[PDB]
């Protein structure tokens, strides 16, 4: 999904703009369209305050939200003078729902004045709209009056359309609020319609029945979904009941035939408010419909013991059985993780559908997250793919982003489903439309996987420099979906060294461009074909005091950034799973062993030719140091030598075969004065040098007595990296 | 080797002082040729210095006023004592140690609410819920001495769903329809602020009558939110152990139920209780969930108590087991179920120390004798302890230097114990010798010997007039 730049929709301030959202796809045109419901938005209706509206908003490049007139008339006179009818804040809106070319727009808190007697009753009402025409639907305007009948069904609390047009209803306050469910098929609800009767009766709807007061309070209707469970073409009703089973809450599915009780799934915690929300999809890619619960005041025990309220999701898979296959839990404290739940289809084209799963009081600053797990086979993931939070600034109220979703469709036909998320505490709604996958993998190789340290066989271009050069090789290829154009564009960075942090010496070269580091932009052909290319590098001889270590060849490939967007305007996005980063190890040998790890050890002695020494004036001094090597060859040898604070060093002895060639500079940034000399070129298994220092002593008075060293050697690599200490010492005469 | 008391030379018994406070001067005329005079007494003692003659008489501390700490709290014919007061004498950076200990006597504080169902099925329930507040103040008061009792109503949100409204008539009188009389319905009114007249609740209590709503569920939830916040409105005390009592024959509506009536704003948890004493957010404001309960109440340290008729007991139970620390008892006529709860409470109700008018050269150090007669060092308090329980701690006290004040005072405070550990300090720096110029300790007279140093006159100089200027040259 883009979450960079979605499109946000604005309603009047205060309406709830955003409560309800919903696609519309009407068969007379084309065009593509969203429907958004403001419960609370002022209306053109006379004598009406705050009655609510539906606002068609056009997927058009240049457009604004229009209201959609179900009903402009006021309320209705009874005989007489009073009013039959209060639509004064009924929440028109609260709940829309479109089927191709017909809405059903509801109005939970619409109340009427009966006849026989004054009262105040809300019954609820519902306006179905086809391609020409506006139809009221209210099944609980009934002759049964008051809360001991359907007085306060409030229907329309939740509704859905089946897949063949029937009309669901769940009026959750009809007998003494053990709630109801109402269907009834378009062609039953035009053929029976009647303005000029409040109580017309539908002669063929399907209602539940009234049940015991045992069962009373307890919301059945509060929200609806419709899927397959019986499994003979005809979609079932999934219905919540936040407060039944003692408050444990509970799912129904009724057979969407008769209406009797197919399956029971029960809330596992009082008070979790398990089927505040429910969803019907088939997630782990069989032909059969799973549920889903939400119960977002659940609570769990954190590490303390004590609970804490996050939310909880309950999947049902089904072929259904009772117990639930899997749980998504919320990570944050009051989130109400489970508000609102949305099939997206088959958002990453994978095979497997998705879902949507919002917590109105998720992420930074309390303002709501949409989170998206990606379905599989045996069910969904147990993290999120993505997550969507409003961009906008927080404020005093609450935005309530997420309480209200709706996925499965595509909007601009790019072959992908898209999102739609509503924020009615800013009364905004929020579109999410989602991006082509692009699926790749890579290639990297050396030809001489294992890089000779001496062979040099390679010289450079025009140059009389000779160095060991090497081959090597990566690859790239890539697969796509929807209207994702062929010709797909890359750009992959080479680098030979890179892990050398902290400024360590970068140590080798591409034979062209005579840099570490390479970028490369690529064009591939979506799936038809694997693509390679060869380079030659080389090392740069060899300056580098870290032969102990291998090269560490890398590279990383992205998408090309700068690419032009797609014909629906949108750039393509890697797959999570796709290896961005790649490595390998190339080995250094000079003479390292057959297993190419081979085992040094090191032996050193230190002596003095003029062991006594004066003081006063200037005399000289020679400190004369061996070393013996044991293993497979040394290199990288230097003379850790300390020096005391009276003595000058005046060079090594070079003019003498008996005397190895050493290399000095001394160094005496701290009283720990060192003499710092390497040992020359790479030696093989048991050498044996001998090296004589010479000094320059400058004692001033007799206060000391003896001047007194201490040396240590470096390995050839890892294994004994440094020597022990050893010391002599000098004494002074007088 | 020799102590520093010799070994620095000290010259008069003011610098044998100023060394060290276990130096010793010897004042005796009979003392030894060659002896010195400053030395550890157990040497000057060897060297035959008479003890009166010796200048370090050892520093002690002793009582000022103990009187014995009380027993029983109530009192009976003198104001009861829980810490006692002592004086200190100290050397020029000297040090001393002591101890003390102190009694929990008097009873516990202790604050209960009680919120009343006024709801129309309450109407048979009224007397037991009049009946057991009045016993829950009677019987708490056996407990404790110092109670504090209030007592608050609760109906539903008066909206659409819940109040009727139909009839003009049905606004003054919700049980018209019924063709009898009841009080309008409200959401939550605070009647009684917590105060020690029993009495008064008593009457208070006995005068509440039932409204009326329709449907069975109840904001009793939003009530016991706003006790829990409203604490000044309440007048909730900082130090009393907190009980609510909550009374409800019905089930109760939580968060997300006032979505029927159009209300979707959560339950801020915050004070909303005004002039009028009613909860003016009841028709705007959700009710809250268990999650936000259970954060107030153990923030505001309140223990609430579910006292229910039989058809909702394992509802409520249910509740009480997501509300850490609450317990669950049966209303009836027999009111004992619920009383044994608040027994409980009470049999399962801490001291620390502080320092005051402290001087300013003065220091202190600190160690902890709790229960079990456990020793912890550098405590200054001690937990978990019940009425009759003693404790004690120790003290160590030192100075540096010596103030020209004589004499001077400070205090150490336990918590909310109502004693002061008054303790006196005074300081003995000074030789008795030194009471009272022209010494012959001098060179030939000709200086004053005092401080250690003769102050010689014109025409000499040195520790003891032992030089003139035309005799110290200067090479
Ligand atoms: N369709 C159905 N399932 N009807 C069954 C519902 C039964 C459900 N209860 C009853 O009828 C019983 C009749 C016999 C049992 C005594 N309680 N009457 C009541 O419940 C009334 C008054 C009363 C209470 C207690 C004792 C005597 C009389 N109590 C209430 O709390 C009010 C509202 C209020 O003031 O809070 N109404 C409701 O709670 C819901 N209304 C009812 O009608």
């Amino acid at each position: 999904l883009d979450v960079d730049s979605p499109a946000e929709y604005s309603g009047p301030e205060g309406s709830y703009f955003g409560f309800a959202v919903d696609f519309f796809v009407p068969s007379a045109s084309s065009r593509m369209f969203l429907l958004v419901g403001a419960p609370k938005a002022n209306t053109t209706q006379p004598g009406i305050v705050e009655g609510g509206q539906v606002l068609k908003c056009d997927w058009s490049s240049t457009r604004r939200c229009q209201p959609i007139e179900f009903d402009a008339t006021g309320n209705r006179d009874y005989a007489k003078d009073d009013p039959l009818e209060f639509k004064s804040h009924q929440w028109f809106g609260a709940s829309v729902r479109s089927k191709q070319d017909k809405i059903l727009a509801c109005a939970p808190l619409y109340h009427w004045r009966t006849e026989m007697k004054q009262e105040r009753e809300p019954v609820g009402t519902c306006f179905l709209q086809d391609g020409t025409k506006t139809v009221e639907y209210a099944p609980c305007r009934s002759q049964d009056i008051d809360a001991d009948g359907q007085g306060f069904c409030q229907g329309g609390f939740s509704i859905d359309f089946t897949k063949a047009d029937r009309v669901l209803l769940g009026g959750p306050g009809s007998f003494y609020w053990q709630g109801q469910l109402i269907s009834d098929q378009v062609a039953e609800i035009v053929s029976k319609y009647d303005p000029n009767v409040y109580s017309i009766k539908y002669n063929n709807q399907l209602a539940t029945r009234t049940a015991q007061a045992i069962f009373d309070d307890s919301y059945l209707g509060y929200s609806v979904a419709v899927g397959d469970f019986n499994g003979d073409g005809i979609d079932d009703f999934v219905s919540g009941v936040p407060r039944a089973a003692r408050t444990l809450g509970m799912v129904y599915i009724y057979d969407g035939k008769n209406m009797s009780s197919l399956y029971n799934f029960t809330g596992e915690q009082m008070a979790a408010y398990f089927g505040f929300s429910v969803a019907a999809t088939d997630i782990n890619g069989d032909d059969y419909a799973d549920v889903f619960i939400g119960a977002p005041l659940f609570m769990d025990r954190g590490s303390d013991g004590k609970l804490q309220e996050v939310g909880q999701v309950s999947v049902s898979l089904q072929r259904s059985g009772d117990f639930q296959t899997t749980k998504l839990n919320g990570f944050e404290v009051f989130a109400r993780f489970g508000s609102a739940i949305a099939p997206l289809g088959d958002l990453d084209q994978d095979g497997f559908n998705d879902i949507a799963i919002a917590a109105p009081y998720g992420g930074e600053d309390k303002k709501g997250i949409v989170y998206i797990f990606n379905g599989r086979s045996t069910g969904l993931n147990a993290v999120p793919s993505q997550i969507l939070e409003g961009q906008w600034a927080a404020r005093s109220m609450p935005p309530s982003f997420g309480y209200s979703m709706k996925g499965a469709t595509d909007i601009d036909k790019n072959g992908y489903p898209d999102l739609i998320v509503g924020a009615f505490g800013v009364d905004r709604a929020i579109l999410y439309r989602a991006r082509p996958v692009i699926t790749v993998n890579a290639g990297l190789e050396v030809y001489p996987s294992i890089l000779n340290q001496d062979n040099k066989t390679c010289s450079l271009p025009g140059t009389a420099l000779k160095v060991s050069c090497f081959n090597v090789r990566f690859c790239l290829k890539a697969d796509g979906k929807g209207v994702l154009p062929r010709k797909l564009n890359f750009q992959v960075e080479l680098l030979l060294d890179k892990l050398k942090q902290k400024g360590a010496i970068r140590r080798a070269l591409f034979l062209y461009s005579r840099s570490p580091s390479h970028s490369k932009n690529m064009t591939i052909s979506r799936g038809g074909l694997m693509q390679c290319e060869e380079l030659i590098a080389y090392l740069r001889e060899s300056e580098f005091r870290d032969k102990l270590t291998p090269i560490t060849i890398f590279m990383e490939y992205r998408l090309d950034y700068r690419t032009a967007a797609d014909t629906t305007g949108l750039q393509p996005i890697l797959n999570q799973f796709t290896p961005a980063n790649i490595s390998r190890q190339a080995h250094i040998l000079l003479d390292c062993g057959e297993d190419n790890v081979c085992k040094p050890k090191l032996e050193v002695s230190v002596d003095s030719d003029q062991k006594k020494i004066y003081i006063g004036d200037d005399n000289p001094l020679t400190l004369i140091v061996k070393a013996q090597n044991q293993g497979e060859g040394a290199y990288e040898a230097e003379l850790i030598v300390s020096i005391p604070l009276q003595a000058d060093f005046i060079g090594v002895v070079r003019n003498n075969e008996a005397l190895a060639r050493l290399s000095c500079a001394f160094k005496t940034e701290n009283q720990t004065r060192q003499v710092v000399c390497d040992l020359g070129n790479p030696m093989k298994a048991g050498t044996q040098l001998l090296a004589g220092l010479r000094f320059s002593v400058h004692q001033q008075s007799e206060m000391d007595t003896s001047v007194k060293f201490d040396l240590q050697i470096q390995s050839s690599n890892l294994f004994d990296k440094v020597s022990p200490v050893v010391s002599h010492k000098v004494d002074l005469a007088v | 080797g020799p102590n520093i008391c010799t070994t620095r030379g000290v010259s008069s018994c003011q610098q044998c002082l100023a060394v060290s406070p276990m130096c010793a001067w010897c004042s005796d005329e009979a003392l030894p040729l060659g002896s010195p005079r400053c030395d550890l007494k157990e040497n000057l003692l060897k060297d035959n210095c008479a003890p009166e003659s010796i200048e370090f008489p050892v520093s002690e501390a002793r009582v000022l006023e103990d009187r014995p700490l009380s027993d029983k709290g109530s009192g009976d014919s003198s104001q009861v004592t829980q810490v006692q007061r002592i004086a200190l004498r100290l050397r020029p950076d000297d040090s001393k140690n002591f101890s003390i200990q102190v009694r929990q006597v008097e009873d516990y504080p202790v604050d209960i609410y009680y919120l009343m169902d006024l709801s129309y099925s309450m109407k048979d329930d009224l007397w037991s819920i009049q009946n057991l507040g009045t016993k829950l103040a009677t019987q708490m008061r056996k407990l404790t001495s110092n109670l504090r009792i209030g007592f608050g109503a609760f109906v539903d949100k008066p909206v659409s769903p819940y109040m009727y409204i139909s009839p003009p008539e049905a606004l003054e009188n919700p049980c018209y329809d019924m063709k009898t009389t009841c009080l309008p319905m409200f959401g939550y009114k605070h009647v009684l602020t917590l105060t020690d007249q029993v009495t008064r609740f008593n009457e208070e209590v006995k005068k509440q009558s039932v409204s009326r709503n329709r449907d069975a569920p109840e904001g009793g939830f939003d009530a016991i939110m706003q006790a829990t916040v409203c604490d000044e409105k309440i007048g909730w005390r900082n130090d009393a152990s907190h009980l609510l009592v909550f009374t409800t024959d019905a089930k109760t509506h939580i968060a997300l139920d006032g979505r029927l009536a159009g209300i979707v704003q959560p339950n801020d948890g915050q004070c909303h209780v005004g002039s009028d004493n009613h909860y003016s957010a009841s028709t705007t404001m959700d009710y809250p969930s268990l999650g936000l309960m259970t954060e107030k109440l153990s923030q505001k340290n309140i223990n609430l108590i579910f006292a229910v008729t039989e058809n909702v007991v394992n509802l409520y139970q249910n509740y009480s087991e997501l509300i850490p620390g609450t317990t669950v008892g049966v209303l009836s006529m027999d009111s004992s179920n619920v009383l044994q709860l608040i027994v409980d409470a009470y049999g399962k109700i801490k001291v620390e120390l502080e320092v005051r008018d402290l001087p300013e050269e003065l220091s202190l150090s600190f160690n902890a004798t709790c229960l079990n007669n456990e020793v912890i060092p550098g405590l200054k308090s001690c937990m978990g302890l019940k009425i009759g329980d003693t404790v004690s701690f120790s003290i160590e006290a030192k100075v540096r230097g010596c103030p020209q004040e004589k004499e001077k005072s400070f205090t150490i405070k336990p918590v909310g114990f109502k004693d002061s550990l008054i303790v006196q300090v005074t300081f003995d720096c000074d030789c008795a010798c030194q009471a009272q110029p022209n010494s012959h300790r001098c060179n030939n007279g000709n200086g004053t010997f005092e401080c250690g140093v003769c102050r010689c006159g014109p025409g000499w100089l040195g520790s003891q007039c032992e030089c003139s200027e035309e005799d110290y040259r200067p090479s």
